[PDB]
């Protein structure tokens, strides 16, 4: 069954479905020359990049969820004290705002991590950060993001770009990614990430979690989070330091392959 | 003569609401000493500050609120040398302008019937008519199988919300259609979820 | 090539096949609402849970694996 | 629509692609006994190797 | 709970491109090069509050590295 | 010998959540944390036996670096 | 101890370009004195003075720019004691320092066909080829036939400007055809459109 005119992998536009008696394998021809998807008796080859799962498939309609960052100033102290260990957004006994403080005290704050506003404490993970002093007044990691939009019909640079520089003020950072759905159909969606400059659509994109027994390989790999029982590598940066400035200058850095050494700097 | 200048007046832009949730996106401070940011939400004669001292970001939201009321909003950014009484006594700081805006309200369900899909010949599938009142965007829409109690809840719908809505691929038989609708804001991760609202009546489709 | 009574991009739980003359694109749609498999020229959307392969598929046929400490 | 002497679990190979009147989710399945397409209403499930995208 | 995921697979990955995800599990890795903010033990990393106990860490953002 | 994977992508790929495989290969790695019991040389690790690396900052049970 | 104060210049936090319309988010004044905003674009050969009565909002709208044309911005808050005469002279105002920005170019249609593939029976679809230059985030196409001396303008595309559009079911008449781009501002409601390029050549539908 074809449109007229079509055949298996041929370049004008239609489609193509049928036996291959010779091979006596299924056929399946399907888009323009360009792009396509053509499932030969033993390969399935689509051009066009493909999109698998939805936005928000897999989130609790019971309860939504949010993300939100706290950083709070909390001792009047003589002496550097040690960070907390209760994960609450007000800790142990510990205030929430820069108190008064006498001749001989002096202020320490902590760069708390991610509250959760839901829980109204840290989120699993990601204790206290390193408490120091507060002396005067106290880049950002790229991360996955969505956004709706009231009537979607393609990407939509201006709209991310305006997204960026409101919420953060800054603008996206590289490897930075936003997907943009229609409100009252997220199963249409668009999805790009931001290298260099302008946008990039990926080749696949996934919504949910990918499952794989085997192993996997890629020219280069970006999370925000790892678990990895060994590892192997030749050299290590600093993620600020690799991503950041391509000569490598300024650095703290490990070095496995050849002489092996610890600079800090 | 040397001073520290309180953050210039908070300015918000229009509030997205949505049912238990908020977002606001305010202005960039300008001060150089600005440590935390501060609301004022005002639910008739009962006022609640909410304070986020996290300054890295420019947007806000509200985790708790109470559904289908009306609000005020009142934000400032303060400097160090305000302290916990001080901002609570609203003395020293700049505070933003008034403005109103009200909560939304849950999607809920007045009716559901089958009905045979008009077909020039043969047996037109059936086809599920339920009329939809409330306000969000692409809600959710399950069925339970009324066989058992412990069948699963599946997944039917998550088109746009309107007055009528239909779907197909509904096996015959008899369902407790269960309605939920969503409604996201600006911020990157935040998704308002409301509870499920079940239809008392039983409903069963058949060719 | 459709079922009766059915649209691409449709909340029916046909299938639709054919050449859109409108945007002279091939589109396709498996699935009802929810659970499809829409394909526009330009993009494709893969609702439902996909699979690919089967375990152990790449296996010794001459000898099994296992594991032991 | 299929080819003859077709069906969606058998073990010969061909195409089937229609309804089902029992769950009312379309069925498709495309291939042998050991390199298919098969799309439950629910899964979908692919035996051969996938390729995505093409270089450069 | 049990999570049903959005991809399955049982031969093997390859991307010529990049692959970015929220975050990662892994028994094994090779690798050339790594720029990361902060190491830890999978040990601290799994459990929660990983800085409350945590048998080695090392911030490359803060230079500092330290074993109990 | 030469084998053929379960799939490839020749552009990059974006995964909302997490992804899990049995083990890694990649050239540059962009993290932000990771939780590792013990890491060795790139050419060690694909060794048959890592032992003879010439770093380890071996973390679940000894907890020290040794540099060989 | 009497004073009088300038207000404080403010930082342009952000811009946001349309080839027609120029969106910026610029900080809150401080001081009360303040009665207005104004800004001082430069063509790179005239020098342009903007002012926005009003400081109710973080944000600005500069309409009635010169396409493809990089502009630089700085301006600040006059109180009431600035003159319109000071003002001009910009002596006590205390600008804001420059800042340079590209302004996007309108879109274009490079060239005009139609082609259509040969059928051994039935007919062949009418298809539109249209290869346009443009840069818009999205852009909508307009036709009319134009064998008839007036026919209303009809829109037939709409979607994200590309190298090479394709389009059909359209029907036989020769047509004219337009080409417009729409660029939405960071305000969803408002969008920036552009002046209507129009392809010199009238073409029939490959039939």
């Amino acid at each position: 069954i074809y449109t007229q005119g079509k055949t298996w992998g041929d370049t004008k536009s239609g489609i193509w479905m049928g036996m291959d008696n010779v091979t006596a394998k299924p056929k399946l021809d399907i888009g323009n020359a360009t792009q396509y998807i053509r499932y030969d008796g033993n390969i399935l080859r689509i051009s066009s990049e493909v999109v698998i799962g939805t936005p928000n498939g897999d989130i609790d309609i019971q309860t939504g969820i949010q993300g939100k960052q706290t950083v709070f100033i909390y001792i009047i102290g003589t002496s550097l004290p040690a960070k907390p260990t209760s994960p609450a957004y007000p800790p142990s006994g510990w205030s929430k705002t820069p108190p008064n403080r006498t001749s001989n005290t002096q202020n320490i704050y902590c760069s708390t991590g991610t509250l959760d506003p839901v829980t109204n404490q840290l989120v699993s993970g990601t204790s206290w950060s390193d408490v120091v002093q507060w002396s005067g007044t106290e880049q950002r990691g790229p991360g996955m993001y969505s956004l709706a939009i009231a009537n979607l019909t393609a990407w939509n640079d201006s709209q991310a770009n305006s997204f960026f520089t409101s919420n953060f003020g800054s603008g996206p950072v590289k490897y930075d990614v936003l997907t943009e759905y229609k409100s009252g159909a997220p199963g249409t969606a668009f999805t790009r990430q931001w290298n260099g400059s302008a946008w990039t659509s990926p080749a696949m994109v996934l919504h949910g979690d990918m499952i794989v027994n085997g192993t996997v390989t890629a020219s280069k790999i970006v999370a925000n989070n790892a678990f990895l029982s060994q590892i192997g590598v030749n050299i290590i940066y600093d993620r600020a330091a690799a991503l950041s400035s391509n000569p490598e200058g300024s650095y703290k850095m490990k070095i496995d392959l050849q002489n092996g050494y610890i600079h800090i700097r | 003569m040397i001073s520290n200048n309180a953050p210039a007046k908070m300015v918000l832009n229009s509030v997205l609401t949505g049912y238990t949730l908020a977002y606001i996106q305010h202005s960039i401070y300008s001060d150089y000493d600005v440590i935390g940011r501060s609301f004022w939400l005002k639910e008739g004669s009962n006022v609640t500050r909410r304070d986020f001292t996290g300054i890295d970001t420019f947007s806000v939201t509200i985790n708790n609120l109470k559904p289908t009321t009306t609000y005020e909003v009142q934000g400032a950014f303060y400097d160090s040398i305000i302290d916990s009484e001080l901002l609570n006594a609203q003395i020293g700081i700049n505070l933003s302008d008034k403005q109103t805006f009200k909560m939304k309200s849950a999607p809920r369900i007045t009716g559901a019937r089958c009905e045979s899909e008009p077909v020039d010949v043969g047996v037109g599938a059936p086809i599920v008519y339920i009329d939809t009142t409330g306000e969000a965007d692409y809600c959710t829409i399950e069925l339970k199988d009324n066989s058992n109690a412990n069948n699963p809840w599946v997944k039917y719908y998550v088109g746009a919300l309107m007055p009528t809505i239909m779907f197909g691929g509904v096996p015959i038989g008899s369902y407790k259609v269960r309605i939920s609708g969503q409604i996201s804001l600006p911020d990157g991760v935040t998704i308002d979820s409301s509870g499920y609202y079940e239809y008392p009546n039983v409903f069963e489709v058949r060719y």
